């Protein structure tokens, strides 16, 4: 059973490193359920499979690192970009907000300077980071994953989920993240058949 | 009075049989249509077109008439062609609620677990355990019947019948009552109102029309064939004999228009 | 020659119990219709109210009473 994923990310953003955790097409397999990832570059040279790849897909993995704050707006023009398209609007999105254990060190030096309303947004309820995590940290990443789930927000349908992960760089339980994220939104579509929901 | 409940019983038998033509024409032109659980859907359709054909209007000429005016044969044909397409279409039904099961919590693995190698194993054996049930007593428990060419007894043999209930009924009842326990404990998201209510609505009916019609005759008919001290009327007989009649007009309503293409290739004839 | 439980729907009917023969079907009446044989189609009529039949010139008979639908007997 095959599942092709989309993966866009960004140039030199974490993503050629995370592919290998085993444009070119890769494959690999969980709990022997065979998924095969098409990469496409980053969505700033090759736009050629949006009209091919636009339906055959299940998911969309958008990888994007975090430390760098002078590269951040253009990775958000890119998810208003493909979260906001034509032919890939109805495709749930995966996201992986790569290279944490760099931003834990590009914060003790700030993210206010290239962003001013970071101290309007403060570390809100229902969050849980790891074990001995500095509080300006969170605050820094929930502010940018609150800014994409902004932008997330911006549709009003509800016709297609998108899924938040926090990895780090070298983080070996990532291909069970797209598993299960896989299965939800197979398990969604499942239930919108059935007319559950 | 004769003319009156014949043509009530022509309406339901022209509903039920404009249905089942309905679901079964809409799948053969679409080559979208040719899932498994597609297949499993015209399964229930073409064993309640094989009822509603032609066991339908002989029991209504049989009840507006009186008196079974054809042969003995054709009797003996129709009690067991009868048997089996009511247990057939009840046994669809189970193997829809498998389905549904194995679909809802296996939402990647499925087409690993559900293959035309074993995805049309469980059809025939239905329809042989159908077919064992319906000519069970065709030489087996037969009690001796009086040689009229004018009446034409169902098989009320006890010893029989039990076993009939029993792995006709029974055991369907509880796999389809705990498929869906299984399916409604996943569709609760596992601002929650939309999400609960919206699937307690569409399982309540598609276990509540099912109940209702085919527990009251699997229910009068086993307390009343054991237990002879009830002896319920020759009204109530027939109204729960002509509730699991109804069942096959009122599985074209439920189960397409439980789906979503479904929906679309039935709302596509106007 | 010679003539010879209770319900509504039920039928009543006459059979002929002959030497090492099966029980065939003589005579039948009923709510709903009256049905006959071709052996006694016009030397024997039938009557009903108890029910006898009435011969006019295989010895012998059984008197049954049944149903049409449910698989009931009294014989
Ligand atoms: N109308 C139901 C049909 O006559 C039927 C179904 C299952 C049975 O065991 C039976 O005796 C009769």
């Amino acid at each position: 059973a095959t599942h092709r994923l989309l993966l866009l990310g960004a140039d030199n953003s974490g993503k050629s490193t995370i592919v290998k955790q085993m444009i070119f097409e890769t494959k690999f397999q969980v709990d022997k359920v065979n998924f095969h990832m098409f990469d496409v570059g980053g969505q700033r040279d090759e736009r050629r499979k949006w009209i091919q790849c636009f339906n055959d897909v299940t998911a969309i993995i958008f990888v994007v690192d975090s430390s760098d704050y002078n590269r951040l707006q253009e990775a958000l023009n890119d998810f208003k970009s493909i979260w906001n398209n034509r032919w890939l609007r109805t495709i749930s999105v995966i996201l992986f907000l790569n290279k944490q254990d760099l931003l834990a060190e590009k914060v003790l030096a700030k993210i206010e300077d290239y962003f001013p309303e970071f101290a309007r947004y403060t570390t809100p309820e229902d969050a849980t980071p790891e074990p001995g995590e500095d509080p300006r940290v969170t605050r820094a990443k929930y502010f940018i994953r609150d800014e994409f789930l902004r932008i997330s927000t911006a549709s009003g349908d509800g016709r297609h989920y998108c899924y938040p992960h926090f990895t780090c760089a070298v983080d070996t339980e990532n291909a069970r993240r797209i598993f299960n994220d896989c299965k939800d939104i197979i398990l969604q579509m499942n239930l919108r058949e059935y007319n559950l929901v | 009075k004769a003319i009156l409940l014949g043509v009530i019983l022509g309406g339901l038998i022209l509903f039920g049989v404009l249905g089942n033509i309905l679901v079964i024409l809409s799948v053969a032109c679409h080559r979208h249509l040719h899932s498994v659980t597609h297949y499993y859907i015209v399964n229930l359709a073409v064993a309640d077109l094989l009822l509603t054909s032609t066991v339908l209007p002989f029991s209504a000429i049989f009840e507006v008439l009186g008196y079974w005016a054809f042969g003995r044969v054709f009797c003996n044909i129709w009690a067991a062609v009868d048997v089996l397409c009511c247990t057939a279409s009840i046994m669809g039904l189970c193997i829809i609620s498998i389905d549904r099961y194995i679909g809802v919590s296996y939402p990647l693995r499925y087409p690993t677990i559900v293959t035309q190698r074993r995805g049309l194993m469980a059809l025939l054996c239905v329809w042989a355990l159908s077919l064992v049930i319906s000519i069970g007593p065709l030489f087996g428990w037969r009690q001796p019947a009086p040689e009229d060419e004018t009446i034409c007894q169902i098989n009320e043999e006890p010893g029989y019948v039990l076993f009939s209930a029993l792995g006709s009924f029974y055991l369907p009842l509880a796999i389809i009552l705990v498929m869906y326990c299984r399916v409604y404990v996943v569709a609760k998201r596992e601002l929650k109102f939309s999400r609960e209510k919206k699937a307690a609505k569409t399982l309540g009916i598609v276990v509540g029309c099912f109940v209702l019609c085919w527990l009251p005759f699997f229910l009068v008919m086993p307390i009343g064939s054991f237990f002879p001290d009830f002896k319920p009327s020759e009204t109530v007989f027939k109204i729960v004999f002509w509730l699991g009649y109804l069942n096959s007009c009122i599985n074209p309503i439920i189960y397409p228009c439980s789906s979503q293409e479904f929906k679309k290739a039935f709302q596509n004839v106007l | 020659s010679l003539r010879l439980n209770i319900s509504a729907h039920w039928k009543m009917g006459w059979y002929r119990q002959a030497p090492g023969k099966e029980r065939e079907f003589v005579a039948g009446i009923g709510y709903a219709n009256t049905n006959y044989a071709d052996s006694v189609k016009g030397r024997f009529t039938i009557s009903r109210d108890t029910v006898y039949l009435q011969m006019n010139s295989t010895a012998v008979y059984y008197c049954a009473a049944y149903s049409y639908y449910r698989d009931h007997s009294y014989w």
